[PDB]
């Protein structure tokens, strides 16, 4: 099967910058029939793949002209003039010329941006949740940058650890922050023996955490 | 409008076997070779093979030669794809696209033991009495669901912008997530905000009005 | 008096230019990837089907003066 090389693996770019990806494969490209299709994808998370270029240079249907392709046999590069928030995602080479067709591995494109402090929202278990018997708090740390975070619970002013789930999401394709969940899950009469509860983010943008709270009796 | 249209879900059990669909509209079936690609979780994209839907004439990735059949039904303008003796390696999303330039939403196929369950939708409304920002956080939890996905949106899709859906974390055979939007403190409660959550391996959505805590 | 059948005419360079538009996006879509060597062919055979159809279309507005 023909190899599809990418590189690089990772590319992390300011935006209104340019961007180059280059794919090496393991044999020519050109078809008997004089054609080389070499392909061009974009995904972003949680989304089908689209095409950007067809036929080594050819820009596909709603694609900008930020975009272009060139190269010839075994060595292809796509570029892009000038990076947009919207860009990010995984960029895949794809071989249609011989069988079977093949994929390079994928080259994440990061955006670069200025830091940001994420936003702290706390909910109370919904009165719906609790007629079932369960308890869920929420907290949500919203569109910060950079991605690392730091989240601690506390009911009744004490450090609680048991029964924390949290959740990443992607980058964002409009301000290119991120986001992160944090949920504690306890039954309802466990939950029912406290009153104060707290969640706290720390995070690079200050060495003061951000405190968001609410008592279960107010 | 190119449309080729897969359902959101598949589960089934080990050693089972499934049919997969794509069903083609907005242009002539027979007129284009149609391909079938896999992406497991976090990986890349991996080409099973293609049909050619005028003579079902099929080129296949020899990695699949036990695992995958490609046939057509010129009747419903539908590929399908046929994965047999089924492991926890075949789960997946599986993609049919039209050439290169038009995609399936892909099928997300779960293949395990476990029984499919509708999620619990529930509203998380500002617990704070009853006062705000210039800016206001709403959200909703969606728990105890299987198998993938979920898709939820806010106001039937009309809210699109400040809207973050949580990847789910599965714990004892279900799934939970959470989608939080963001919107001015002046349009709510003054106006509507629902979640819509769709299970499609239930066929259930469900539509879920945010209320001023009481 | 003017010609009512002169307004017949109007809107058939712009239906055909249409038509001919429709076949060369299909020749182009063919030629994106690797296909069944009558892809191209298919999309000649639907352009005769709707110049033939905006033609008998002009012959009925005609006579629906004349």
């Amino acid at each position: 099967d023909v190899v599809m090389t990418q590189t690089p693996l990772t590319l992390s770019v300011t935006i209104g910058q340019p961007a180059s990806i280059a794919c090496k494969s393991s044999q020519s490209l050109l078809d008997s029939d004089g054609k080389t299709y070499l392909n061009w994808l974009l995904q972003r998370p949680g989304q089908s793949p689209k095409r950007l270029i067809y036929l080594v240079s050819k820009l596909d249907s709603g694609v900008p002209d930020r975009f272009t392709g060139s190269g010839s046999g075994t060595d292809f590069t796509l570029k892009i003039s000038r990076v947009e928030a919207e860009d990010l995602g995984v960029y895949y080479c794809w071989q249609g010329t011989h069988f079977p067709y093949t994929f390079g591995g994928g080259t994440k494109l990061e955006i670069k941006r200025a830091d940001a402090a994420p936003t702290v929202s706390i909910f109370p278990p919904s009165s719906e949740q609790l007629t079932s018997g369960g308890a869920s708090v929420v907290c949500f740390l919203n569109n910060f940058y950079p991605k690392d975070i730091n989240v601690k619970w506390k009911i009744d002013g004490s450090e609680r650890q048991n029964g924390v789930l949290n959740s990443w999401t992607d980058q964002d394709s409009k301000d290119s922050t991120y986001s992160m969940s944090s949920t504690l899950t306890l039954t309802k009469d466990e939950y029912e023996r406290h009153n104060s509860y707290t969640c706290e983010a720390t995070h690079k943008t200050s060495t003061s955490p951000i405190v968001k709270s609410f008592n279960r009796n107010a | 409008q190119v449309q080729l249209q897969q359902p959101g879900a598949e589960l089934v059990r080990p050693g089972a076997s499934v049919k997969l669909s794509c069903k083609a509209s907005g242009y002539t079936f027979t007129s284009y070779w149609m391909n079938w690609v896999k992406q497991r979780p976090g990986q890349g994209l991996e080409w099973i093979g293609l049909i050619d839907p005028s003579d079902s004439e099929t080129h296949y990735n020899q990695m699949f030669k036990d695992k995958a059949t490609l046939t057509v039904d010129k009747s419903s303008s539908t590929a399908y794809m046929q994965l047999s003796s089924l492991t926890s390696e075949d789960s997946a999303v599986y993609y049919c696209a039209r050439g290169g330039t038009y995609w399936g939403q892909g099928t997300t196929l779960t293949v395990s033991a476990a029984k499919t369950t509708p999620p619990s939708v529930y509203p998380l409304a500002p617990g704070s009495a009853a006062q705000t920002n210039s800016m206001v956080t709403l959200g909703c939890l969606v728990k105890g669901y299987f198998p993938e996905p979920v898709t939820v949106t806010w106001n039937s899709g009309s809210l699109s912008s400040g809207v973050h859906t949580f990847p789910a974390v599965l714990q004892s055979d279900l799934y939970t997530l959470s989608s939080s939007v963001t919107v001015p403190s002046s349009t709510w409660p003054s106006e509507t905000v629902t979640c819509n959550v769709a299970h499609p391996a239930s066929s259930t959505k469900v539509d879920k009005k945010i209320v001023p805590r009481d | 008096k003017y010609s009512k059948i002169k307004e017949c005419f109007d809107s058939l360079a712009d239906d055909v230019k249409s038509l001919v538009e429709k076949s060369e996006t299909s020749y182009e879509e063919c030629s994106k990837d690797k296909n069944n060597p009558h892809c191209g062919s298919e999309g000649t055979r639907e352009l005769d089907e709707g110049l033939i159809e905006r033609e008998q279309k002009l012959s009925d507005c005609i006579v629906e003066k004349r």
